[PDB]
């Protein structure tokens, strides 16, 4: 989501997305595209559900 | 008749559902995914990676250290220059990794 | 000989990088072998080779 | 980011989750219907060439 008031510093704000990313699956693609839907690391073969 | 084993192994660790419920010997209940999308990629489907978890994502592959190409447990196993040349075998398996 | 040791061998470690990056992590506990933040497993896949 | 470091090193902070989930079945249906529920009007059939 984009919009909120950001932090300050954006290396913090870097920083945390990584560390966020992080521990999980779904992430936004790691050049953050401007003007984009932002959508996950495009899926390979798919799950059980 | 020698009844006997062919090991692979599967370290280490996390809580109570994946050797206490579903599971099998070189890694995720998964799928390389057939006829579908398309078929020239099993290098980010069978070897480079995108995402999580065909089965278990819970945590990322099955025992800390082997879960790639041209590698040693298993450098037991693969079989174009001699293997399957000098000594033959059915090795443990011989559609496990193939 | 041994003292100004101290002087042209730390100031050459002078002036620092930007992320000192994939080995010396040392304090968490468990299956952050399993989610990464951090690195330890493109220098980490079966010890012996 | 004192959040991640707790909640990374496996310390618990002074607060709690409830988690939500939502999910698809499929399932087969059974229908009822009586005599007269559709009074139902039929036109004349025409052709685009």
């Amino acid at each position: 989501s984009r919009g909120g008031v950001p932090m300050l510093h954006d290396n913090v704000t870097e920083s945390l997305r990584r560390i966020t990313a992080s521990g999980g699956r779904l992430n936004p693609t790691e050049p953050l595209p401007i003007f984009g839907g932002l959508r996950p690391a495009t899926s390979a073969g798919i799950a059980r559900g | 008749q020698a009844s006997v084993c062919e090991f692979v192994a599967m370290p280490v660790s996390t809580d109570l559902q994946y050797f206490r419920t579903a599971c099998n010997p070189r890694g995720r209940a998964s799928g390389m995914l057939y006829m579908g999308d398309r078929d020239a990629d099993i290098e980010a489907i069978m070897f480079d990676h995108t995402q999580s978890d065909v089965a278990y994502t819970d945590r990322a592959t099955l025992n800390p250290w082997a879960s790639q190409k041209h590698s040693y447990g298993d450098r037991l196993y693969n079989g174009t220059y001699n293997l399957t040349g000098a000594s033959p075998i059915y090795s443990p398996c011989f559609k496990f990794f193939t | 000989t041994l003292d100004v040791q101290m002087g042209r061998f730390m100031e050459t470690w002078a002036d620092m990088m930007p992320h000192h990056p994939h080995w010396v992590n040392e304090h968490l506990t468990i299956l952050q072998f399993i989610a990464p933040s951090n690195p330890r497993l493109r220098f980490e896949l079966n010890p012996a080779f | 980011i004192s959040l991640t470091h707790q909640l990374r090193t496996g310390f618990h902070p002074g607060i709690a989750f409830t988690v939500v989930r939502q999910d698809r079945f499929a399932t087969e249906q059974l229908l009822y219907a009586e005599r007269a529920s559709e009074s139902y009007f039929v036109g004349q059939i025409q052709v685009h060439h």
